[PDB]
RNA sequence: AUUUUUGGCCUUCGGCGGACUUCCUGGGCCCAUGGUCGUCUGCC
């Protein structure tokens, strides 16, 4: 399948982005662009070696973004079919 | 008048002539250091021509650089105001009625205090 | 006015001796002979050598041959051509 | 190609790891695949190498696990990848 | 009669122009309202610094509570400006720039 | 878009690239990917030695910086 | 195109600022720039990461090793950025 | 050409060194891709010059390839 | 829609090298390319003015605050 | 598939070369007699 099209469909999820510079920002997702530039709502973002911080509206990059972890209780095979 | 929310988001926020972000709450007449949470993050505060009496009350803004309290009526500086701005450099109490050793003191002791300003005080 | 693509099919076709030190790598380089090249500036090079220089004077520390070897564009990064002593 | 290698591993369900090039190693089974290398799977076990540091001396390496439910892996994250 | 003022003779024998202009900027902060500072270390501008306020009366009264103040041992000069300042132009945004390349 | 090299064409000139290399030499051409090839170039590392290669060319990526040391 | 990319085109011959990724910055009078953000300069003065700063006649950047640009106030404030 | 010499390389003994470590892998590459993406079948891992050991089935990008030789 | 949202307004971008710029951001390109007015880098902190960030070393954005007020709202009529 | 979006990265710094600038030296931005400054490579 597309990987944009399952990210449209699994959006308005909680979830977790660990970006390769050591971030994680956690958070419901309010909208996905095509180019893996998902802007999430609460967000909590977490740099390494840095303090905690919690935004209203943040965007992370696709590129910048290294893996992504979904809720266990969303349905995967229903957003994949 | 009293410092509000409506008062902090009407504050006027620009850029300082030293290039930096600076709120300026003039003409307000606030009594008391308020919202301060809700004016969010400000490298330099200007509460000049207001009528704050008691110098803290502040959040934790590590970001303030600049504070300028001119022309008030403050007599004393709260100890958790060097806790509340460890990175403060530039402060002003200029026509104030600061005039303590005490007040001194914790000016001194205050780490990044660089520039300090207290003319036509006693 | 010599595009880098002619110069390359040039010295593919004179089969002179090149050395082409790689990306994010000053002392790693392969010396050979050029046989093939695409659009992404991959050079497979026959006969091709392996050296790895010392840190300290620039001179050749290794060296270890390793036959045809393809190097990519991106890992291939600066390339010279020495004449041979005829 | 890998496509095709990517396609049968999620068909078979079995499990691969993925080596990401930040030293990083992920065991789990294959269950969506993109053109751009991108991966979704589950009961992904996730494992790396730490070296501390006591009084400036380098310590002995430790392994470091973890488990997430689901996981999605990006293809410029993913170097290598072992089919099992 | 201008929102700018010109003060010179300023100490600039060893003191820092960055700390000159923010000791420069604290005072106008202290004696009203300032727009902007202006101080560099050319020939020219060796202890020649311009400061507009954001009023024309706030610089009258500032210049009038300032005049002959003494900064870091020396008296400053406040002198009405003569020209418009740039910082004032962009503000109320009919800012021209110069077509002399210069 | 082709760079815009051609005045810098048969111009001596020194490139600066990364691991600190300095190859100095006169431009024989350029490509539409930034790929210049200089002739009687020399390399030259910080410690300021130059050593002569020949004719050398330099790949886009790897070109970072360059400057005639002529009139252009 | 893009109006990052028509910015550049206003902001160029003139004098500006560049920050490259290899950390130096230079600042002088930029002549020539292109859509691809391939940038030509005479007149610069570039300073290294640590000291080393040195003086550029001519002076041609590629956006690849380039981080960040500087232009006037005047660029930044042009009509182009009014609403439709 | 680098298409020709993967064709011919295609189902054959290729040791594919990475960019990274001075880590190299020799096995029968079979499968191809017009992205430079090779799967090796039986293949072995090295490290500086040591044999590190055997994995099977790896599959390396052109981001983490550096040079392609036939043993 | 969410770009053109938040477009022309107070954001926040770290970038792949831990700089932070904060500023009124009013220009963006599908690249994303931002063209900020008023940045500040914080790393020390220090103001450029007029700024653009590229895609190549920016790594994450957020919108820290909304529009500021025009000239014209603040200096309103009475 | 080289200049944005599918990363040429993983990832310590001491004996320490070379900086950079901050304030607090002395003299007339200039020169010596400065001291500090904590982020950079670096040298063995």
């Amino acid at each position: 399948m597309k990987l944009v099209r399952f990210l449209m469909k699994c959006a308005n999820e909680t979830v977790t982005i660990e970006l390769k510079n050591g971030a994680i920002v956690h958070g419901t997702i309010a909208s996905v662009t095509p180019k893996m530039d998902t802007a999430l709502r609460n967000v909590r973002y977490t740099p390494k070696g840095e303090e905690p911080y919690s935004v209203e509206s943040l965007t992370v990059r696709g590129n910048t973004i290294r893996y992504y972890i979904l809720p266990d209780s969303l349905p995967l095979d229903t957003l994949l079919i | 008048m009293r410092l509000t929310a409506e008062l902090i988001q009407n504050s006027l926020s620009y850029l300082n002539p030293l290039k930096e972000r600076e709120l300026d709450l003039r003409g307000h007449r606030i009594p008391a250091i308020e919202n301060l949470g809700v004016a969010g993050p400000h490298d330099a505060i200007d509460l000049t021509d207001n009528d704050i009496q008691v110098l803290g009350n502040f959040p934790l803004s590590p970001r303030l650089r600049t504070l300028l309290v001119a022309r008030n009526r403050v007599a004393m500086i709260h100890p958790t105001l060097p806790n509340a701005i460890p990175n403060l450099r530039n402060l002003v109490l200029a026509s104030n009625n600061l005039t303590e050793l005490s007040d001194l003191d914790v000016l001194g002791k205050f780490p990044r205090l660089t520039h300090l300003v207290l003319m036509d005080n006693p | 006015l010599l595009p880098p693509i002619n110069f390359l099919f040039r010295l593919l076709q004179q089969r002179t001796p090149v050395q082409i030190w790689l990306y994010e790598q000053l002392a790693i380089r392969i010396t050979g002979v050029i046989r093939g090249f695409d659009e992404f500036m991959n050079l497979v090079i026959d006969d091709a050598v392996e050296i790895k220089l010392s840190p300290k004077t620039n001179e050749p520390e290794s060296k270890r041959p390793l036959g045809q070897i393809l190097l990519k564009g991106d890992n291939i990064s600066l390339i010279q051509a020495l004449s041979g002593s005829a | 190609g890998p496509l095709s290698l990517l396609q049968t591993a999620v068909r078979s369900h079995t499990q691969v790891l993925i080596s990401v090039r930040s030293g990083r190693k992920l065991l789990a089974r294959v269950k969506a695949f993109d053109r751009h290398c991108n991966m979704i799977l589950e009961n992904v076990k996730e494992m790396w190498t730490e070296t501390p540091v006591t009084n400036g001396k380098k310590g002995r390496p430790v392994n470091k696990d973890r488990f997430i439910s689901k996981m999605f892996l990006r293809g410029d994250s993913v170097v290598i990848v072992l089919l099992s | 009669p201008n929102q700018t003022l010109y003060v010179t003779n300023l100490p600039s024998a060893k003191i820092q122009k960055e700390d000159l202009r923010t000791a420069l900027y604290m005072l106008f902060s202290t004696y009203g309202s300032v727009l902007d500072v202006v101080a560099l270390k050319t020939m020219k501008m060796r202890g020649q610094a311009h400061i507009v306020y954001k009023d024309i009366q706030t610089a009258t009264m500032a210049m009038r509570a300032l005049d002959g103040f003494e900064f870091l041992g020396r008296p400053m000069k406040i002198s009405y400006a003569k020209g418009k300042s740039h910082i004032i132009a962009k503000l109320d945004g009919t800012f021209k720039p110069p077509t002399a390349a210069k | 878009a082709q760079p815009e090299l051609k005045k810098y064409l048969d111009k001596r000139l020194f490139v600066e690239l990364n691991g600190s290399r300095r190859v100095i030499g006169v431009l024989r051409g350029y490509d539409v990917f930034l790929n210049i090839v200089l002739d009687d170039a020399v390399e030259e590392r910080p410690n300021g030695e130059k050593v002569k290669l020949g004719m050398v060319t330099i790949r886009g990526n790897s070109v970072v910086i360059l400057e005639p040391l002529e009139r252009i | 195109i893009g109006i990052p990319i028509k910015l550049l085109n206003e902001a160029q011959g003139h004098i500006v600022t560049l920050e490259l990724t290899t950390g130096q910055t230079y600042r002088g009078k930029l002549i020539e720039a292109e859509d691809n953000m391939n940038v030509q300069l005479k007149d610069i003065t570039v300073t290294a990461r640590d000291g080393r700063v040195s003086h550029l006649e001519q002076i041609y950047i590629r956006g690849s090793h380039v981080r960040f640009f500087i232009v006037p106030d005047m660029l930044r404030n042009a009509p182009m950025f009014r609403s439709r | 050409n680098p298409r020709p010499f993967l064709q011919d390389l295609v189902n054959q003994d290729v040791i594919v060194r990475l960019k990274w470590g001075q880590t190299e892998y020799k096995g029968r590459l079979v499968s191809i891709d017009s992205y430079m993406n090779i799967q090796l079948a039986n293949t072995e891992e090295f490290i500086n010059y040591k044999s590190t050991g055997h994995l099977g089935q790896v599959l390396i990008r052109c981001n983490n390839v550096l040079w392609v030789t036939a043993a | 829609g969410k770009m053109a949202g938040y477009i022309n307004w107070r954001m926040r971008v770290t970038l792949n090298d831990g700089r932070q710029m904060t500023g009124q951001m009013l220009a963006f390109d599908k690249h994303m390319n931002l063209v900020l007015a008023d940045t500040e880098e914080f790393r020390e902190k220090r103001t450029l003015g007029l700024t653009i960030v590229r895609g190549a070393n920016i790594i994450a954005l957020s919108v820290e605050s909304p529009p500021p007020a025009d000239p014209s709202a603040r200096l309103g009529k009475t």
